[PDB]
């Protein structure tokens, strides 16, 4: 899902 | 609609949005309730299952003991959503494990059920309307959806209505192109959630706006100028990466390439790929043998964390950063990487000076690869100030407090309930 950290 | 934006063709983008009004760096260009939204099992007892509001002294379900709620109406407005797993979770016991996205897609089925009408979330792209890369799906990508669809249909059969399996295939599909992470402050996963209207936005490694949260309620901000007539760009990956990394998650993950400025002009990658100033330079194969080497400890380390203790996690980033300090600098990416890694683990471990030291080493070289207002880098600012204060090292904690909040104002608001608490831990000392 779309974010800033995997 | 949305005022001062509108839904338009952006060319081998598909649909987008664009901007009818400028927007300076700092302002919500608007705000969107989240359609459908899970807080993640790790987070329970600490976050209000409702309202996703941080609190202590949160009230148990009395029924399943596995949701909290900050009060008895935040229990009754999350009960159509909770229902769904309240009993199952009693019943199943410890056998109850379905997936975040299964959980997040037994919402979004039993809210079209609900509100099957346009919701306020969607003014301008609707779930229904979603980009699935339906057709871009291999056997590998169908057969971990069908062991989706096979949990959906184990825990959450009680009450929902299931479509035939192909427009099953198709929302999972879409919740994974379309589907966003909730991060806290320090950019920990709170949960998932569906914000139609903001998943409109096309993707950028130098994007235009900065998707924070308040509480289920997404906000899109500017991080640059926006004139009228450009498109809206967010990122949907983390960009500390170089060109060909970032290209090949995008790919994987939401089946495109970027050709924004950063991935046409790619110049940061040197930088990202920093190499040691050696009396004998290391060859051109020594590197590309080392990027390869760096990528696989990535994938070796994502798996560890689930197995391997403390101890462990820290030998692989140690071990791991010794072999590559021989070709790479410390400001590359890759070590970089361990370093963050190595960090979270001393964090864990309740080390703070060991968790101190990595985070006082990442700082400068993520300044310099990240955005100039990047979540990323502010995040980095607040935990190195609350481990500093922690340490009772007031001014400098005080001095990298103020750093978090700088970033902060432009991405989350001035006002943001996260930027009060940090001046209250200032103010407190
Ligand atoms: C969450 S959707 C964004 C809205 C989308 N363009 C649409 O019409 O529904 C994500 C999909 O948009 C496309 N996309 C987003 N950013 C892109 C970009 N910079 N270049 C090409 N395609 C992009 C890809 O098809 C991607 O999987
Ligand atoms: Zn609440
Ligand atoms: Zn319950
Ligand atoms: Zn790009």
């Amino acid at each position: 899902l779309k974010s800033k950290k995997g | 609609g949305l005022g001062g934006l509108e839904r338009f063709c952006s060319p081998g983008k598909g649909r987008g949005l664009r901007a009818l009004q400028p927007f300076q760096v700092g302002d919500l260009l608007f705000s969107c309730p989240a359609y459908a939204y899970v807080l993640t099992v790790n987070e329970r007892g600490n976050h209000c299952e409702y309202c996703f509001t941080r609190k202590e002294g949160l009230s148990k379900c009395g029924r399943c003991k596995q949701a909290f709620y900050c009060n008895v109406e935040c229990q009754k407005e999350d009960w159509p959503m909770h229902k769904l797993e309240c009993s199952p979770m009693v019943v199943f016991g410890e056998n109850w494990n379905p997936s975040e996205t299964v959980r997040l897609t037994a919402r979004i089925l039993a809210k079209q059920k609900i509100h099957p009408e346009r919701t306020p979330s969607e003014k301008l792209l609707a779930v229904k309307e979603f980009e699935s890369h339906l057709d871009k799906l291999d056997n590998e990508k169908k057969d971990l959806i069908q062991s989706d669809i096979a949990a959906l249909h184990h825990f959450y059969s009680k009450h929902l209505e299931f479509p035939d399996n192909d427009s099953l295939v198709v929302l999972f599909a879409q919740v994974n192109c379309n589907g966003f992470t909730i991060e806290d402050e320090e950019l920990s996963h709170l949960g998932s959630a569906i914000f139609p209207d903001v998943a409109l936005m096309n993707h950028s490694c130098c994007p235009n706006v900065i998707v924070t949260y308040k509480g289920t309620l997404a906000e899109v901000r500017a991080v640059q100028e926006i004139k009228p007539g450009e498109e809206v760009f967010t990122s949907y990956i983390d960009l500390l990466y170089p060109t060909e990394d970032r290209n090949d998650r995008l790919r994987d993950s939401y089946f495109f390439t970027c050709e924004c400025q950063e991935c046409t002009t790619k110049d940061k990658d040197k930088a990202k790929v920093e190499i040691r100033k050696l009396s004998d330079p290391p060859k051109a194969e020594a590197i590309r043998d080392m990027v390869r080497y760096a990528r696989n400890v990535i994938e070796e380390f994502r798996r560890a964390k689930h197995y391997k203790s403390p101890s462990e996690l820290l030998e692989i980033c140690e071990l791991s950063q010794e072999k590559m300090s021989s070709v790479f600098e410390d400001s590359n990416v890759y070590m970089l990487h361990m370093m963050y890694q190595a960090m979270g683990v001393c964090l864990y471990m309740q080390d703070w000076e060991g968790a101190l030291q990595y985070g006082q080493k990442i700082i400068k070289p993520y300044s310099k690869h990240y955005p100039l207002y990047s979540l990323n880098v502010a995040s980095m600012w607040l935990k190195l100030g609350r481990l500093y204060m922690g340490l009772e090292h007031k001014a400098a904690g005080e001095k990298a407090l103020k750093k978090a909040i700088a970033i902060m104002e432009v991405a989350h608001g001035k006002d943001h309930p996260y930027i009060s608490e940090i001046k209250q831990e200032i103010e407190s000392h």
